[PDB]
């Protein structure tokens, strides 16, 4: 068991050399913004359906990173994103972690791009754009497995069509956690297994000028 | 029904799933009837049919020219010696609003010259977008390609009914990073909506689980 | 109720840095996620979990490691009954809630240990009330 | 899991190489009295306060050792103390182990020197001394919790203002085990924990002329 540190933030996690890199590219160039944000934890139940955040809309109420794209004009950036899941052994169920490159939704402002808080799937089926969800492991994926494995972690890259772009309009790729196989318990034990997320930006650039 | 007989041992050649083969034929794009304003105004637009939606969708950052092709004649087979004139206009140029507009002598929108007695007109267009590659899939707030328009030469009413088809072929394919694959019927040709009031399952459906 | 909290009022000035230590006491079942927060000199209080992560704070999953360590950077006093005082505070944030299975006890406890760093120092020996 | 052998006594531990020794120096000088000599056990309880041990008045009755200080009139020794506790990981709780060299109570002969069963703290909080339990830990400590660890090993030297002392009238030091955070279960487990704690001389010599 390590500990990591980046900056002012540290975080205790298993040394775990297991991790995927999306499409295989390192995210390259073209203070206190390489640290570890951590943002509120999602209560599973018997009955949650799924989650998803937007990004980079979830980073832009938050820190130095919330200011630095409010002001500039250009941004550009690689991430890496940290999801794990703390139950006992005798809870079942298991979680897929992808991300999905432009992922637009279908039927206002405040459910397309909700924030750090994050929002909820309708129809987690048909990931409420049509597409089916057993065909979503040809995206970057990891599984979380609550018998085996507690961690996933992606190294996502920037993946745009021009090299540089905006940061309140424009978002990238929304990363989706859904709860294939439901989660199951007898009673007398915690009825709500918590999840966190963790983020951490990797060659982040701004040119915008201000 | 299936049946029994006639298994194949040798592989296949892997130049049957290339990225180009996959798109490499041509097919109809649009139908533009014109019976006796007289001018038509028809924009280029990849999703007018519901195929070939699913098969761009797959990905979403592709990048390619094109290649048209004019077939024309009357309603019933039939041709005509008549003077005809294609004019493409580029992003960023004002239409033909009326049949004898300024816009119809305008230097700088090229054009094409053809009876309908000839071979059909055959026309190349480069790739128009401002940034590196078309995306079927944009999040934010805020494609275009052209603008054909058709008229008769003249200044009088021509006494003929026109009908033309149009097609389109593919070529210098390349694309970027894969997307799952529409399972459910379309509304709209701008946003993916779906209906929801009921949900068509992916597979059929059997009785039991060990009846195979 | 320390021991350096008692050598300290037989002196008058004093500076350096401290460190504080942690210890998780419940079963081994269970498991979860602390925040602790340490407010530099000066500022104010976090009013809720999202300020106090952009501050300076450690993740502490008691399912893991049962022991933490964490490093007040630097102190002053200058006493005169008055004095000048230059501190932060410390706060505990419940990252996660706790997760118990069937049987164990569902309440634990935390014990706080603290001592001083090498360049902790004072001077001007002064006599106790 | 090694076995130690010493003398005509064997006993089964982990070999743990995280033993303390009180003040950095080991027992030196100036056939049967090296053994493992084992006490009674100690019933943990919800409401329990402590216990202590006085040395070496334990070992007064027992074996050669108690007949050889019931005869030579000088006695001079080190010591190695080994505390070990037997909880199943549904339990919870912790012990402080230290030793604190001439310990003087506070309000009868069979209080002070209790003997090989030792006794039991009347005010824990004060250590029935008048001195505070919160800065015990200067002294040689170990922390004993049913988390992780059930081991707890101090070697202890001979620590006196004479190089050689009675055996029968002064008590050098004496060993407390208190529990700082109470033991906690679910109903229809094991009610009482057990607490063994096992001696062994180290450099005992005897010029008593008897």
């Amino acid at each position: 068991v390590a500990q990591l540190t980046i900056g002012n933030s540290t975080i205790t996690t298993q040394e775990a050399a297991n991790i995927v890199i999306a499409y295989g590219e390192w995210p390259e160039y073209c203070v206190s913004v390489n640290r570890f944000f951590t943002l509120d934890t999602k209560s599973w139940a018997k009955d949650s359906k799924g989650w998803y955040w937007k990004f980079p809309d979830v980073l832009t109420e938050v820190g130095v990173f919330g200011q630095n794209a409010q002001f500039h004009y250009l941004y550009r950036s690689g991430f890496c994103v940290h999801v794990q899941c703390n139950a006992s052994k005798f809870h079942q169920g298991a979680l897929l972690v992808a991300v999905l490159p432009e992922y637009v939704l279908g039927t206002p402002y405040a459910t397309t791009q909700p924030g750090q808080v994050g929002a909820v799937l309708t129809h987690p089926y048909v990931l409420d754009a049509g597409i089916p969800l057993s065909q979503l492991t040809v995206c970057p994926h990891q599984w979380i497995n609550l018998r085996t494995n507690n961690c996933a972690t992606i190294i996502v890259p920037y993946m745009n069509t021009v090299p540089f772009d905006s940061a309140l309009n424009h978002c990238n790729f929304g990363l989706l956690v859904i709860p294939v196989v439901p989660l199951d318990f007898n009673a007398g034990a915690t009825s709500e297994i918590p999840i966190t997320v963790t983020i951490a930006p990797m060659c982040a650039e701004f040119a915008g000028l201000r | 029904n299936l049946i029994e007989t006639r298994c194949v041992l040798n592989h296949h050649s892997t130049q049957e799933t290339a990225i180009g083969n996959f798109f490499s034929r041509a097919g109809l794009v649009s139908i533009i009837t014109m019976p006796t304003d007289g001018y038509v105004n028809w924009d280029i637009d990849l999703m007018g049919y519901a195929q070939l939606r699913r098969k761009c969708e797959l990905f979403t950052y592709m990048r390619f020219d094109a290649e048209f092709t004019f077939v024309v004649a009357k309603p019933n087979g039939v041709l005509v010696p008549q003077l005809l004139q294609y004019m493409y206009v580029p992003p960023g140029a004002p239409k033909p609003t009326s049949r004898d507009s300024f816009a119809w002598q305008t230097a700088t929108n090229p054009s094409v010259f053809v009876k309908m007695t000839d071979p059909p007109a055959q026309v190349s267009v480069p790739f128009m977008s401002p940034a590196s590659a078309y995306q079927w899939f944009y999040d934010g707030y805020p494609n275009m390609m052209g603008t054909f328009s058709i008229r008769t030469v003249g200044t009088e009413k021509s006494p003929h009914s026109i009908t033309l088809r149009v097609y389109m072929r593919i070529k210098h394919v390349r694309a970027w990073i894969p997307r799952p694959l529409r399972n459910q019927p379309y509304l709209f040709k701008t946003n993916p909506n779906y209906k929801g009031n009921d949900i068509k399952c992916t597979s059929t459906s059997r009785d039991k689980i060990t009846t195979l | 109720s320390t021991i350096l909290g008692q050598l300290c009022r037989y002196y008058t000035q004093w500076s350096g840095s401290l460190e504080v230590t942690f210890m998780f006491a419940g079963s081994f079942m269970a498991t979860g996620k602390m925040l602790i927060a340490y407010t530099p000199p000066g500022g104010n209080v976090p009013a809720d979990r999202i300020t106090a992560m952009l501050g300076t704070h450690v993740i502490w999953d008691f399912g893991l490691q049962s022991s933490v360590t964490l490093v007040v950077p630097w102190i002053s006093n200058t006493h005169y009954y008055f004095d000048y005082y230059t501190t932060g505070i410390i706060t505990i944030w419940y990252q996660t809630n706790y997760v118990v299975p069937i049987g164990a006890p569902t309440t634990a406890y935390i014990v706080a240990l603290a001592a001083a760093q090498d360049n902790f120092t004072m001077k001007l020996c002064k006599d106790t009330e």
